[PDB]
RNA sequence: UCUCAUGGAGAGUUCGAUCCUGGCUCAGGAUGAACGCUGGCGGCAUGCUUAACACAUGCAAGUCGGACGGGAAGUGGUGUUUCCAGUGGCGGACGGGUGAGUAACGCGUAAGAACCUGCCCUUGGGAGGGGAACAACAGCUGGAAACGGCUGCUAAUACCCCGUAGGCUGAGAAGCAAAAGGAGGAAUCCGCCCGAGGAGGGGCUCGCGUCUGAUUAGCUAGUUGGUGAGGUAAUAGCUUACCAAGGCGAUGAUCAGUAGCUGGUCCGAGAGGAUGAUCAGCCACACUGGGACUGAGACACGGCCCAGACUCCUACGGGAGGCAGCAGUGGGGAAUUUUCCGCAAUGGGCGAAAGCCUGACGGAGCAAUGCCGCGUGGAGGCAGAAGGCCCACGGGUCGUGAACUUCUUUUCCCGGAGAAGAAGCAAUGACGGUAUCCGGGGAAUAAGCAUCGGCUAACUCUGUGCCAGCAGCCGCGGUAAGACAGAGGAUGCAAGCGUUAUCCGGAAUGAUUGGGCGUAAAGCGUCUGUAGGUGGCUUUUUAAGUCCGCCGUCAAAUCCCAGGGCUCAACCCUGG
């Protein structure tokens, strides 16, 4: 709700991981919810993330040019592996 | 610095002022953040809500010459200190 | 007779304050150079010695004196002086940590 | 039989005629308006949209002698005192003007962390002892002038050192850091130094929204990322060395063109479309470019340095300047104002105070530019007449209109009285003898513009003969023209009326609301399939979307409802 989730594609760089964020919002003229995409750059000093993982972002003071976020784990998920 | 003065808004040759607290370097018709009174010389009427004015004076607001006189006729200074 | 000109007066004052501030900054520049030219000489020398740190302890006082006296005047901001003094203390510990003192 | 709903109009033109389809045109409202004809007043507003073209002249930022040394005037050339070129302090980064540039944290909205902040407020502790200079000034000296040069003297809230420290650097040991006095019947206020906070202001980052073009598809190399060393008030490739090869983009990168943004303004049944004058906020620029000093704060409209173009002065060696500040000139253009009064009010800067400055602002003047309001007479006027036009020649119309008779005086003229705005004991008013009130005179001072073929309210006659000419569309005129010109009459408006230009509506004519593709314009020649879009049924999970209840915010002004005040209205104000 507050922060933005995203997929962590292109995690090749050192101490950094490119992240793809997705959101839906209604079109102002026609009122249809369109899936828009926007990328960001975050940092994981432990390098605990790799491509294929699910990651959450947080605001922080700027680390470099265009890298102004911090990668954290997700809060609310629905794994629920094999519940009755 | 914060200051308690009054701006003009009305008709030509009919002055109708309102008291307001704004920055000094801002112009006469500057962006307001709290209107704390109303006044005119012709009709000589005044509302002059005291709870808002004391909030600024505690924080270093300096009235002008006439606003000091308006507040002087009121008993706000005796309760201010 | 000639009249006044307050704008020209600010030009006259600025040149005087410029020479004061220009000289006051260059003092901070040269006194640092005595330190780093020594630390570069003390590092390449393989002979460890505690007595050789006392002249450096004399220059660091001359540096902090020139810097702190400048903060009193209108040249440098207080956070600026902390960065210059920290650069001296930081680079000093490099010789301490590179060698066996730590 | 409740309540909601105050809101959607069409017409002409293709055909011999009809039903459709589809364009063109008109009736509405608005304007920073312009032109044409005409023109009485008052109130509130508005007034270079083009050449961010170039500018004569005057003003637009100064202030403190209760910071300091000197100098001048006056006096009884004696005391008090008045004035200031210079040193020093604060303000000259506010206010004012202009949208050239800018397609992006610039703006709007909603959040954040790694920072600064003079003046104001609050608060904890201090100000001890010494010294050296530049100005002014005095002498000499170079210049046409602007401005200097040399030799010596001097004060300070100006300069320097020592001493002290609840602060700074550092893992620590240790090292470093300040200050100014002034006025005074002496209580004792204005200030100075260090440190911690409050408010306001400013800097930085981020989410969302933010023009057109694919006959611009590849762009970037300090470019994306790190480390180390730097640097900034502070985070940051902000800078640099090395290393890694990433970063942006067909949901439109890059390139090109256009443009200040917003609150809002206009139109619209609404959805939404167009737009960004005045007022208010942010940003940006200051002859064209570049750079830095000063300061708490600038890369500074009326500050400095350099280059370039232009203008002016010159004794030809050398100098001065930047109205996109007020007013005003030239030029451009269809077109937009006095080279005015005043700091009385409001607001701003300096000062302990008295007071000084304030082309901001408050007022006046010009213009029918717009909106609103009131006049250019009311009542009566039997019968009859002159006159214009028309006629079936009997009459009809202009026409109760006029004449005439009484009544009244907004307005007009004359003569008096006369403010509020002023806050502060009194005095202190640019506007201003202004608004306003009383008295006298007397219908006396005041209506024009377009249209009259259909859309579209309003008709005949004369003249002209596809001529002269009208026209928004259809189209009228070729000898009886309701369509041209004149006349009379009528209609619609009214100190305005019409023309032109620009935007919206009508236009469902880009059809989300709200259109269509058999033959009227419109289904790729066909199929397979990537991205993308959508997706059967049943029970659970979560609560992103969605719905409900609260909190904060989207400034004020404007719009909407109510209330009040200007004699009403426009308009102004209060509240929501
Ligand atoms: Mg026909
Ligand atoms: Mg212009
Ligand atoms: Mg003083
Ligand atoms: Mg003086
Ligand atoms: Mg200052
Ligand atoms: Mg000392
Ligand atoms: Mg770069
Ligand atoms: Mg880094
Ligand atoms: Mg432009
Ligand atoms: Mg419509
Ligand atoms: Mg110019
Ligand atoms: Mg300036
Ligand atoms: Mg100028
Ligand atoms: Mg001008
Ligand atoms: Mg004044
Ligand atoms: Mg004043
Ligand atoms: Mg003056
Ligand atoms: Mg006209
Ligand atoms: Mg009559
Ligand atoms: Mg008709
Ligand atoms: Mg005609
Ligand atoms: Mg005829
Ligand atoms: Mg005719
Ligand atoms: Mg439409
Ligand atoms: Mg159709
Ligand atoms: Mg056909
Ligand atoms: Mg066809
Ligand atoms: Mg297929
Ligand atoms: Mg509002």
């Amino acid at each position: 709700m507050r922060s933005m989730q995203g997929k962590v594609i292109c995690a090749t760089n050192d101490k950094t991981v490119n992240v793809e964020v997705v959101r839906l919002a209604p079109h102002p003229k026609y009122k249809r919810r369109v899936r828009k995409k926007k990328k960001y750059q975050a940092h994981d000093p432990d390098n605990q993330f790799k491509v294929g993982d699910w990651v959450q972002l947080d605001k922080c003071r700027p680390i470099s040019k265009t890298k102004t976020f911090l990668a954290v784990a997700p809060e609310g998920r629905q794994s629920s592996a094999t519940r009755p | 610095m914060v200051k308690l003065r009054l701006k003009r808004c009305g008709r030509k040759q009919r002055a109708v002022y309102r008291i307001v607290a704004i920055d000094v370097r801002s112009r006469r018709e500057g962006r307001d953040l709290q209107k704390v009174g109303f006044y005119d010389p012709i009709k000589s009427q005044t509302y002059l809500n005291v709870p808002a004015i004391l909030d600024f004076l505690e924080k270093g607001a300096q009235p002008t010459e006439t606003v000091y006189d308006i507040l002087k006729r009121a008993e706000v200074f005796k309760e201010f200190r | 007779l000639k009249k006044a000109d307050s704008a020209a007066k600010r030009t006259r004052q600025a040149e005087t304050r410029r020479l004061r501030n220009k000289a006051r900054k260059s003092e901070v520049k040269t006194r640092m150079r005595k330190v780093f030219e020594a630390l570069d000489a003390l590092k390449k020398k393989s002979g460890a010695s505690t007595e050789e740190l006392v002249p450096i302890d004399n220059l660091i006082a001359e540096a902090y004196s020139a810097i702190d006296k400048a903060v009193v005047k209108g040249t440098l901001h207080r956070n600026t002086a902390a960065r210059r003094k920290s650069r001296l203390a930081r680079n000093k510990k490099v010789v301490e940590i590179h060698h066996g003192w730590y």
